[PDB]
RNA sequence: CUCGAUGUUGGAUCAGGACAUCCCGAUGGUGCAGCCGCUAUUAAAGGUUCGUUUGUUCAACGAUUAAAGUCCUACGUGAUCUGAGUUCAGACCGGAGUAAUCCAGGUCGGUUUCUAUCUACUUUCAAAUUCCUCCCUGUACGAAAGGACAAGAGAAAUAAGGCCUACUUCACAAAGCGCCUUCCCCCGUAAAUGAUAUCAUCUCAACUUAGUAUACCCACACCCACCCAAGAACAGGGUUUG
RNA sequence: AGCUACCUAAGAACAGCUAAAAGAGCACACCCGUCUAUGUAGCAAAAUAGUGGGAAGAUUUAUAGGUAGAGGCGACAAACCU
């Protein structure tokens, strides 16, 4: 079972009724628009109504580098290099102007966010806008593309080698020396892994969310 | 002479029994008020220009996006009407003001934590106590019999409301956060002076003027947001969807009133008057009333063309 | 900044004896029914807690004598037995701590 | 997004904008009251030691949702009339600029790619 | 402003806080009942409950073993967690400890607590007890309850 | 008046006030067709940019702007900051002196203490300003050139006040770079009727016109303890989560 | 003249790296005190943290001795001489 990540609310003092009501609108909009399963690292094509585009329809293809937000506001960022110009668009999953979301290639990466592609070599952010969808077999495990990208020289938009980022899909061996790596470890927080009270267990939250999803589809 | 709380002297057996007893009583007091029109209501007058009706007490549930047919995104605040009842009527004569008043109450709280005079008041009304009580200036033709329930559909989409709550309390704050003072440079010699007020007056007057902006307690005061459009009413859960943001933290109580901004004067001709009575309404309202410009969730995708 | 003037004892008596600076009478003191000594309602009885602590310390000295070294916490439950007591059926396979005195009336054999 | 001293990338094919120079083109004025330029705003450039008006057609700062964000701060040189100085814009530009066809008809006319 | 901040600032910083809470939790696992300043015991109490849940995962669970190894600084207590304490609480789903305020500390007058794992072999703490059902008030309420039961049947 | 000390030019910060008004409002005149001006009466609610250069105030210059006002406040404000300048001890150049030294002539360098006793003050106060576009309209007005206005509709900026759905910094939250809301007036004159002075006359004649808030707050336990979006303490909210 | 200025007698210290003629470079110990902040009845009647200058030399430093106020001593700062 894949539950799209915007259905699991962040920890907080919000009254659960509010998430229930919001889930009902997310599920109604999903009846109109099929929102497919995707991850950071999947190649998507989004079609949107644009009052100023030619034909009043826009299509963008790119790699999902971020999925963020919760509820009806939840978004994802598609990134592509177009005529050698890097570009990215943050789409709203439930914006009624979205006409179609197509998963050209369904895959997963070694990291939950690919914002470091802004500092990787342009090839790792370039995807053909007319590439044909790859077929995904039924009841098959989602593939994890284990590409470790090569980076541009420093400085980067963020300090990707710092432990707080916990990035695994960068060829740090090529771009950073051992002394540069030793410095970054000074920000490591080994106790953080074991702080049991920081863990946010949403297993029981998801079970109830699945009952609502099944209830809406049943009726 | 020592203090006592409600369960201090109760036994292991009597504590669960007393809680069930007080809860059951409250639920049935609330259920006894669900039919105001069969209980000898006060006269239901027609709306007239210059007429002012009551508002509500709601709870701030949170914020949510919605989209209009134009494709514009608006954020809205969900205000849930939780056990709103009229509590008191004060005639124009006894109010000492130019208008009659109607006291309304919001959220059910514990009878164990309320003062006796307040408990004595609610016992005579026949309701569980409310957390917050607010006073609404009404015209004589808008009076409602105390004990009458108030609902979210008292308001309708397209209307404007003023929302009043206490702002988020930020405690003691310096001038930068409190008043937007610039502070002082970070470097270039500054000695222990980065977030300070600077001068607080001129030398000549030998004093500081009343009203001078200084460090102090910030927030936790009553503000009103004027002129918020009602985009949607969910009548099943009693949610109002007001445009934008409202003062206070989520789960706080807010006062919702027909907007007093002049543009919106005498727009209550088509609003429920004096209030909405669901028991009287012949045809039940749908679960959701929408403003005409709102893209409804199951509506087809926007397609500019 | 220094005082421009000495503060009089009359000014200082109005500050020092202000009801805000006075100690407040407590109203949550009561008698412990078990021992008769005083306690606060929300705090354990000092006397009864000490009695329990003195015996816990004695039992812990016995646990120390049996373990006989650091890093020797056992992997089974423990029972404390007093003079004239024997392991019951449910105390088999437990580490037994023997106390050379009679079981206190308040530390019931459960 | 674009303010005084921001270095911009001229993305049209003007000779002024593409000729090599020792100093990168630099915004010296934003024709907006708050002084912060966004897509569709005009700025003044110090380019090749000269002063030339330009139109912002992309920037790195996040905008509203559903709008493109570019890896560079992109401008198109214009005349005080509004007419483009070049004749081809190869790099993609936001479709939102097509809302200002009134002011920017000629500049939109030389745009090959839209995003 | 500290709205919604759920943890205390203790020790010398965030790593120091954990090391304080770890040392306390280690003592609680050895002795089953420790006394310490009230706020630290309050802060430590959440972790002592979580430690049992990891122990209930079993010693063949690699993650639970890695968690126990961090939190128990004396290693003979790691087998005690999995083989004594956790089997003791297999029936319960929570509430493995009880925490009680004891009188302020003599030297610095610090507010103090005693915390213990339930079901330990130590002499019982002098817990607070509710009034007996036989008091005047509780007998008037008992009468009230049964009168209701009678009318409820009707 | 102060030499048993009232230290500090310019800047930062925060600005109180005047009105002799720079801009926005209302008028009168015009060598005012219109568009712009010029001049005067009224108006101090609101506003009055960022840079290069100089320690600079001053000025020049580059870009703007509705406008980049003049002034006072111990040349406002240094127990809030800065110290470039300024002005002690070091040193250099030119000049003056026999020399020691000296020069509102340049130059480089050169310790800015203070735990607040009193006064005062610390959420006045929820009414908002301005530009631009469209439109009126290529109309009025002009031979043309050109070229508007009490309306109407938008879209902004700034200033207040909030808030976190999304984005962003982040992550049980606080934030801005994000979002939401913002509501009266003002008097100068211009005109009727009309006597003293049987016309006339807007009248320190009697007279008639332009032309005078609401909102918020609001009931009172225990005052054991616990919890909190409330908070320095205190107070407040919740516990029918003891 | 147990500080400090200068001197006498007789001692001691100076890692690594580069270069290799060494008042060479980098860089510790060590010596000094450029700049910033802190501190200003201090931790301190001149400090602390960082950043610095030098670090086989006109170097730094332990010991004992010498020069004395109309004086000494001085790579002149009218320096230093408890
Ligand atoms: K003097
Ligand atoms: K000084
Ligand atoms: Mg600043
Ligand atoms: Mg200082
Ligand atoms: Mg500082
Ligand atoms: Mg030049
Ligand atoms: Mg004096
Ligand atoms: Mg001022
Ligand atoms: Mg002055
Ligand atoms: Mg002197
Ligand atoms: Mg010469
Ligand atoms: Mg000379
Ligand atoms: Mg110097
Ligand atoms: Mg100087
Ligand atoms: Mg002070
Ligand atoms: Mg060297
Ligand atoms: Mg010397
Ligand atoms: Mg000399
Ligand atoms: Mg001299």
């Amino acid at each position: 079972r894949f539950l799209s990540p915007e259905f699991i609310p962040r920890r907080g003092r919000t009254d659960p009724l509010k998430f229930q009501i919001e889930r009902k609108d997310m599920l109604e909009r999903r009846k109109v628009l099929h929102i497919p399963e995707f991850y950071v690292g999947s190649i998507l094509r989004v079609t949107t109504a644009d009052p100023y585009a030619s034909g009043k329809i826009s299509q963008f293809l790119g790699i999902c580098i971020q999925r963020s937000g919760r509820g009806l506001g939840a978004t994802f960022i598609l990134r592509n290099v177009i005529e050698g110009q890097g570009v990215e668009i943050c789409f709203e999953l439930y914006n009624p102007r979205v006409q179609e979301i197509q998963v050209v290639k369904l895959e997963k990466r070694l990291d939950d966010s690919l914002l470091y592609l802004r500092d990787a070599l342009p090839e790792y952010s370039t995807f053909d806008v007319n590439m044909k969808p790859v077929v995904q077999e039924p009841n098959q495990k989602v593939p994890v593309n284990e590409l470790k990208v090569k980076m541009k020289p420093k400085p980067w938009s963020k300090r990707w080698e710092r432990p707080n980022f916990n990035i695994k899909g960068i060829r740090f061996d090529l771009c950073l020396t051992e002394q540069q790596m030793k410095e970054a470890q000074k920000w490591n927080q080994p106790w953080l892994e074991f702080d049991m009270m920081r863990e946010y267990d949403t297993s029981k939250i998801e079970a109830a969310i699945w009952k609502e999803i099944e209830a809406s589809k049943r009726s | 002479k020592s203090g006592t709380w409600w369960d201090e002297h109760l036994s292991e057996e009597n504590v669960p029994f007393i809680k069930q007893l007080v809860s059951d009583e409250d639920k049935a007091q609330l259920a006894s008020k669900l039919c105001p029109l069969k209980d000898e209501p006060w006269p239901i007058h027609p709306w007239e220009p210059g007429s002012f009706r009551v508002g509500l007490i709601a709870l701030k549930l949170g914020m949510m996006p919605l989209w209009t047919k134009d494709g514009q995104k608006h954020v809205v605040t969900l205000l849930q009407v939780q056990d709103c009842h009229v509590l008191k009527y004060t005639s124009k004569e006894n109010c000492n003001g130019k208008m009659a008043t109607l006291s309304v109450g919001g959220k059910t709280v514990s009878r164990f934590r309320k003062a006796t005079s307040i408990l004595e008041f609610y016992r005579e009304l026949g309701l569980p106590p409310k957390q917050t009580v607010k006073i609404f200036n009404i015209t004589d033709n808008a009076a409602i019999k105390p004990g009458t329930p108030l609902y979210a559909a008292h308001f309708r989409p397209g209307q404007y409301v003023d929302v009043t709550a206490k702002t988020i309390g930020k405690g003691f704050q310096g001038v930068m956060k409190r008043w937007g003072f610039k502070g002082q440079p970070a470097t270039h010699g500054q000695t222990k002076t980065h977030r300070r007020p600077g001068a607080v007056a001129t030398g000549d007057i030998g004093r500081v003027w009343p009203g001078t902006k200084m460090p102090g307690k910030m927030g936790n005061i009553y503000r009103t947001e004027y002129g918020l459009k009602v985009w949607r009413i969910n009548t099943k859960h009693n949610i109002i969807y007001v445009n934008g943001s409202v003062p206070g933290h989520k789960n706080c109580l807010v006062k919702v009133k027909d907007s007093k901004l002049p543009a919106y004067k005498d727009l209550g001709k088509n609003l429920p008057f004096p209030t909405y009575f669901p028991d009287g309404d012949e045809e039940e309202l749908p679960e959701d009333l929408y403003d005409e410009n709102v893209c409804q969730p199951g509506a087809p995708s926007i397609t500019f063309a | 900044a220094a005082p421009k003037n000495r503060r009089t004892i009359e000014v200082n008596r109005c500050r020092r004896r202000n009801p805000q600076k006075l100690i407040k009478v407590k109203n949550n003191i009561d008698v412990c029914p078990e021992c008769g000594h005083l306690k606060q309602k929300h705090v354990l009885c000092a006397y009864c807690y000490e009695k329990v602590c003195k015996e816990t310390a004695e039992i812990r000295r016995q646990i120390g004598k049996q373990e006989g070294g650091p890093f020797k916490a056992p992997t089974i439950e423990t029972v404390v037995l007093y003079t004239g007591e024997t392991p019951s059926e449910q105390d088999q396979g437990k580490r037994i701590i023997e106390r050379d005195r009679k079981r206190p009336s308040w530390f019931t054999q459960n | 997004a674009i303010q005084k001293m921001t270095r911009v990338r001229v993305v049209d094919n003007s000779a002024l904008g593409n000729s090599p120079y020792h100093r990168a083109p630099r915004c010296i004025h934003v024709y907006k009251k708050n002084g912060v330029g966004k897509v569709g705003d005009q700025i003044l450039l110090a380019i090749k030691g000269q002063k030339k008006k330009a139109l912002i057609v992309g920037h790195c700062m996040p905008g509203p949702r559903m709008t493109p964000r570019f890896d560079s701060n992109n401008v198109v040189l214009i005349e005080d009339n509004g007419n483009p100085v070049g004749t081809r814009i190869k790099t993609p530009i936001p479709t939102s600029l097509r809302k200002r066809e009134g002011e920017y008809s000629k500049v939109l006319a030389i745009a090959q790619n839209f995003v | 402003i500290s709205h919604g901040r759920v943890f205390r600032r203790m020790g010398l910083g965030p790593e120091s806080r954990i090391h304080l809470l770890r040392n306390l939790l280690t003592g609680l696992v050895r002795h089953e009942r420790i006394e310490a300043p009230w706020a630290r015991v309050d802060e430590m109490r959440g972790y002592a409950e979580k430690l049992i849940d990891y122990g209930k995962l079993g010693d063949t669970n690699e993650r639970a073993m890695r968690m126990a190894d961090f939190w128990l600084t004396e290693k003979d207590l790691i087998p005690k967690l999995f083989q004594v304490l956790a089997p003791r609480y297999k029936d319960q789903t929570g509430g493995y400890t009880r925490m009680l305020q004891i009188p302020n500390r003599s030297l610095d007058r610090a507010k103090m607590a005693v915390i213990e794992y339930k079901g330990n072999c130590l002499p019982p703490l002098p817990l607070p007890r509710r009034d007996s059902h036989l008091t005047l008030l509780n007998q008037l309420l008992q009468g009230l309850r049964q009168d209701l039961r009678q009318s409820q049947e009707a």
